[PDB]
């Protein structure tokens, strides 16, 4: 379940980071880096307990 | 084979990009491929925008 998590947009327009660095700039990427580390964090938190 | 052309060196009247960079533009490969501009003289009301 941990690596199927890995590939989710959890509310972004991809699920890939190079993608999200290569295609857009960092002060409006900042934004879908910090969905994906939203639930990410989430995921392995849940995994953990 | 084709950038730069208008990428920079040009009159920018207006240009706004949604999803993407408009300096990144030149690294890029596009799939399932338009890049094909709408001609049109669309009244005044610039609203076209999602």
């Amino acid at each position: 379940t941990l690596v199927k998590q890995l590939s989710s947009n959890f509310g972004a327009i991809s699920s890939v980071l190079n993608d999200i660095l290569s295609r857009l700039d960092p002060p409006e990427a900042e934004v879908q880096i910090d969905r994906l580390i939203t639930g990410r964090l989430q995921s392995l938190q849940t995994y953990v307990t | 084979a084709d950038y730069s052309v208008l990428y920079n060196s040009a009159s920018f009247s207006t240009f706004k990009c949604y999803g993407v960079s408009p300096t990144k533009l030149n690294d890029l490969c596009f799939t399932n491929v338009y890049a094909d501009s709408f001609v049109i003289r669309g009244d005044e009301v610039r609203q076209i925008a999602p």
